[PDB]
């Protein structure tokens, strides 16, 4: 149930 | 169909855009995107310069590893600049959400996903952070058995907290107890479903509302001897419910946010009936917000990677349309799903607002929108 | 480790008698890291004590924080057994206060106005006769004033005397504040520096005005130097004077209310250094006798020549000037008059009653309060 | 966080 949160978020 | 990057077209066009759309539109790429944001309550007015200073408490969200609760300050121009930071703390994974103690700012609590919920005072912790990675929280709070969202300190009564989770149940703690663990006071097992999102109500120390996947809206009274039954219930969406928000002026009156892209206007005095449901968004709705400011105004968020601001008297208006008449304003500033928002509690229709793609907003729209 | 500091303990309990003209004790709900008496005594015609009050603050693990009032009896002229019909200490108010009491004090000039340093860089300013005894139950902080002009938390804080509504506030962002909050009417509202001196590159552990020049103050910090600061000049980012205070931190100075050139700081160096102000390439003196670090140094507001200093070595030391370069038989130097051993944890602060004499209050890390006062053949 | 305020006061 975490489609709120993205999986893999990525680095600026 | 993939490919379909139409989110470029749209942020081309808005930004050429904002010169006669906002007051104020600032941009920061921050280092990992942050899953929450909020103003802290002090503003800073240095007698010389031409800016004033706010702070907000935002999280991390890395990918394997390493992340930090982060207080940010943030010079934002006078009538007549550049947002850094002023601390980090090392976290237990994401920071779900961080909130803020209004009876102690320095205290913050934090939902991680590792079931935890986690007391923070950033005035014990250094500036730079001990590169160990370790997290050394003042408190661990238990009674969850996994990670959630909602959270909420009381305002009436302090040291009091609330979290909502996805292993169905709401916790209370007060925290005025004694390695540093303290156990639920309370668990409130009313909702069958995970449960989105808790907040307390604005006068009364005694009640509070929360939300959850099985579509329900249920106000508790912590009187009540019944932990397994609310005073109220709700079928609330036609979907998840996965935020609310009362009014921080009118005791009755609340809002929702759901999984059906519907804000739904509650009345206490009455749950059978709906008031209102602001439809325009075109996804999922995450975070709804009331201005601090003004009573009718109303912001709500989400996956559609837009910020919708209501003002809810114009409700019933008549119009020519391409939306409701108590729609004031889209805000499209984000190419991604927006994470969470927050008003500026000094600086009226200033809002905060957080995305997937690390952005950090700071910015408000035209005055003549509002007049 | 209190192992050999509970010997010290039982010894001078059983020692206390003809050490001391009266000796109280009593434990706070949480310890203080604040104490300051206000100005005005009540004594009631009929009983043979009369009333002082301190202003204390409270350090909790977590809870709710207060500002807090306590009433003291203290005797006026009879004889009983004094410390040990015991007169009574009480806490007459608590205003809810965000987070710690980093400092609590009034103001020379309004002594119902008290200013705090919070640990959210904010300095609050109550009145406390504008808050009920017993605070709110919500919980919720309500003050008069919100100061603001610091990033970080700070402790040194001083009003100043002979300007009313002048308050500077010292702190760990490196920073000093000025705000005259003369114009300013108490009902909530928030008031920013009116000045920012830079000088400093380090924490600044104390600031104090001048007693008799309205325009001259000084403050210490962690960078070792003591700086002489003056109001007239435009350029706030260097002060009048700087000196090299000590060879480790400076953690508070105060000015001599009888002699005008005469100020001493306290520091990390286990000592307290006397100074002129008419020439400071040259330390008068260094008080040594201290066996840890020094947090709190007063002068005694009723004999020029005494002076008293506290911090970690659980330990208050009171100074006599005058004995300076006197012979003995020592146990340490002839300038040395008192060393109180009454708290077994490090002291966070204590202040001479201004109305009697030789009676001083003082706060411990283990929440222990104690109102004490040397006996008199020790001054005589 | 300073050397003059404890880390962990308690309760009486």
């Amino acid at each position: 149930m975490s489609r709120r949160k993205q999986a893999k978020p990525q680095h600026i | 169909a993939v490919e379909e990057r139409v989110i470029n077209e749209e942020y081309k066009i808005w930004k050429k855009n904002t010169p006669f759309l906002y007051d104020l539109v600032m941009t920061h790429a921050l280092e990992w995107p942050s899953l929450t944001a909020q103003w802290l309550p002090d503003v800073t007015r240095p007698e010389g310069k031409d800016f004033s200073i706010h702070r907000l408490v935002l999280g991390t969200h890395t990918s394997d590893e390493q992340n930090h609760l982060v207080i940010a300050s943030v010079q934002l121009p006078n009538d007549d600049g550049k947002i850094e930071i002023e601390i980090k703390i090392n976290h237990e994974g994401e920071v779900n959400r961080a909130r803020y103690m209004p009876q102690n700012p320095c205290i913050i609590a934090t939902k991680t996903p590792s079931s935890d919920v986690l007391v923070f005072d950033y005035t014990k912790h250094p500036s730079k952070p001990d590169p160990s990675g370790e997290c050394n929280p003042d408190l661990r709070l238990r009674g969850h058995q996994k990670e959630g969202y909602g959270l909420s300190w009381n305002p009436n009564l302090s040291g009091h907290l609330l979290s909502a989770s996805d292993d169905h149940t709401i916790c209370l703690w007060d925290i005025s107890a004694v390695g540093k663990v303290v156990d639920a006071k309370t668990i409130f097992t009313g909702h069958t479903a995970v449960v989105e999102d808790v907040s307390w109500h604005l006068l009364h120390e005694s009640l509070f509302g929360s939300v959850a996947d099985d579509q329900k809206l249920m106000i508790w009274d912590t009187r009540s001897n019944n932990t397994s039954k609310p005073s109220h219930s709700v079928d609330a969406h036609t979907a998840e419910v996965n935020c609310l928000s009362f009014n921080p002026y009118s005791e009755f009156i609340l809002a929702t946010g759901s999984a059906d892209k519907t804000v739904a206007l509650w009345d206490l005095r009455n749950l059978k009936l709906k008031l209102h449901s602001f439809e325009s968004h075109k996804d999922e709705i995450f975070q709804v917000q009331w201005s601090p400011h003004n009573e009718t105004i109303l912001a709500s968020s989400g996956t559609d990677r837009r910020l919708n601001v209501w003002d809810l008297s114009k409700i019933g208006e008549e119009q020519s349309e391409d939306g409701p008449p108590e729609l004031l304003f889209i805000h499209g500033g984000h190419t991604a799903k927006i994470s969470d928002f927050s008003w500026n509690p000094n600086e009226p229709w200033v809002i905060c607002s957080v995305s997937e793609d690390n952005i950090m907003q700071v910015w408000q729209m035209a005055e003549n929108i509002y007049n």
